RNA sequence: AAGGUAUGUAUCAAGCUUACAAGUUAUGUAUUUACUGACCU
RNA sequence: GUGCUCGCUUCGGCAGCACAUAUACUAAAAUUGGAACGAUACAGAGAAGAUUAGCAUGGCCCCUGCGCAAGGAUGACACGCAAAUUCGUGAAGCG
RNA sequence: CGCUUCUCGGCCUUUUGGCUAAGAUCAAGUGUAGUAUCUGUUCAUCAGUUUAAUAUCUGA
């Protein structure tokens, strides 16, 4: 198998992420007959990161207080990693220890 | 060209849905459309193949062994049927529609103690009420006089049911069952509710006990009368009490 | 060194492989939008 | 086959001693299946306007690479299944 | 006859799936002579004017 080199850091976060959010779904559901349409807590978790980052409130009426909060926290979750590695290698590309583009380019725009 | 293009189509819908389960190995939806489209094909030994590899990826499913029971239950391969329903029962107990349908296809055949057998190994995971009296129905629908008073007994141990025990005075209402019929009642009055009573049980007893004659039917509602809650009754039955004690009976001047 | 001159199919030999098991018409206008004339440095 | 011992009588004949079972047997094949590349002709090119950086996930798809780097068009390949809402049928049970 | 549950069908979100820095950027037309079409818009009785016929003016 393969390790998580630099270029797929952010790419197995969301993975692990999603694994986690989707068998915590899948054991915190009680005995109703479909789970979540096969797919639809995901979309209200990507949704709710895209209204994080863009500082709309994500208020969506109507959903269960289990799910919505679970929500929350893993959006918060997710937020201290995006802003705790905004501060780290904005210190890097401070002093200069990277010269990575890709780096100087995200981090102006996570910052 | 006419074979060509039979088999062209056939393997054509078969690399289809091959890919497709190979893709998706845990959505059934794709075995059960492929393994019925071989029972489209009307003579197979492969659609139970792609069944009995089918529940190798997720037998915690109960709509692929009903699926693929009823198919082998809508062809005349009954001991298949059969041979497969005992291992879906073994497998998922708690599941109650493979009993029911395995009851009942075995209702459509003889009713030999093969049937029975599988009602009482119904009956020895203890299950709700839904199924208890309907194996006792069962046994009424085969006129059962000492089966259904067999079954029944071990029923009431494990419901205890208010529901249940005027319905455990039931040789009453069938057999009249007289001086064990009155053991049925005796059994009815000791148990839980002893002051309490859950202000039911006596209702119906008394509807029994007036059916029957003045025997000894001023004791339970007037003279045992201990064992009140709170009021002996609520307003609703207490005049009902007293007309339904005048007129039915001897009538003395 | 890769990072650019794509890859994916269908027929046609050496490379490699064993040398084996074997018997509602309509106007006036404000007003766009379309359209015409091989119109035009 | 050999060498040695008159060892038993002819150098010659004999006797004993020491030495003790190789080989995917072929220079062939009646031989064998022949996939890669190149040619031939098709198909043609990710992200809801256009040009597009990518990184992933899945396995009966692989190539290059010493690879637990990396690159192979994001390496390719990934499609209509609506479910629950209305209604028909049928079953199980109860009143 | 009524009531609850189960299964089959008649069916009313299904877009190519996920993640990054909304991944990233972009997107020029004239002048002339004429038409067609929307939108906006409004539509009391003579006498002569005029018109194929109709519809302004003036008259009481
Ligand atoms: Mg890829
Ligand atoms: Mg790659």
């Amino acid at each position: 198998a393969k390790t998580v080199t630099k270029q797929r850091v952010e790419s197995h976060f969301d993975l692990e992420l999603r694994a986690a959010v989707m068998h915590d779904i899948l054991d915190m559901m009680p005995e109703g007959i479909k789970q979540n349409k096969a797919r639809t807590i995901l979309q209200h978790l990507s949704e709710a990161w895209r209204c994080w980052k863009a500082n709309i409130p994500w208020k969506v009426p109507g959903l269960p207080t289990p799910i919505e909060n679970m929500i929350l926290r893993y959006v918060k979750a997710k937020a201290d990693w995006w802003t705790n590695t905004a501060h780290y290698n904005r210190e890097r590309i401070r002093r200069g220890a990277t010269v990575d583009k890709t780096v100087c380019k995200k981090n102006l725009g996570r910052l | 060209t006419d074979e060509e293009e039979l088999n062209d189509y056939k393997l054509r819908k078969r690399k289809t849905f091959e890919d497709n389960i190979r893709k998706n190995r845990t959505v059934i939806s794709n075995w059960i459309k492929y393994a019925q489209w071989e029972e489209s094909l009307k003579e197979i030994q492969r659609a139970r193949s792609i069944y009995e590899r089918a529940l190798d990826v997720d037998y915690r499913n109960i709509t692929l062994w009903l699926k693929y029971a009823e198919m082998e239950m809508k062809n005349r391969q009954v001991n298949h049927a059969r041979n497969i329903w005992d291992r879906a029962i073994t497998t998922l107990p708690r599941v109650n529609q493979f009993w029911y349908k395995y009851t009942y296809m075995e209702e459509m055949l003889g009713n030999v103690a093969g049937a029975r057998q599988v009602f009482e190994r119904w009956m020895e995971w203890q299950p709700e009420e839904q199924a208890w009296h309907s194996y006792i129905n069962f046994e009424l629908r085969y006129k059962e006089v000492d089966r259904a008073r067999t079954i029944y007994e071990r029923f009431v141990l494990v419901h205890p049911d208010v529901k249940n025990w005027i319905k455990y005075a039931r040789f009453e209402e069938k057999h009249a069952y007289f001086a064990h019929a009155r053991k049925v009642y005796e059994r009815a009055v000791e148990f839980f509710g002893d002051e309490h009573m859950d202000e039911h049980l006596y209702v119906a007893f008394a509807k029994f006990e007036e059916n029957q004659k003045e025997f000894e039917r001023v004791r339970v509602i007037y003279k045992y009368a201990l064992d009140r809650i709170s009021k002996q009754d609520a307003q609703e039955l207490f005049k009902n009490y007293t007309i339904f004690e005048k007129k039915f009976g001897d009538r003395r001047g």
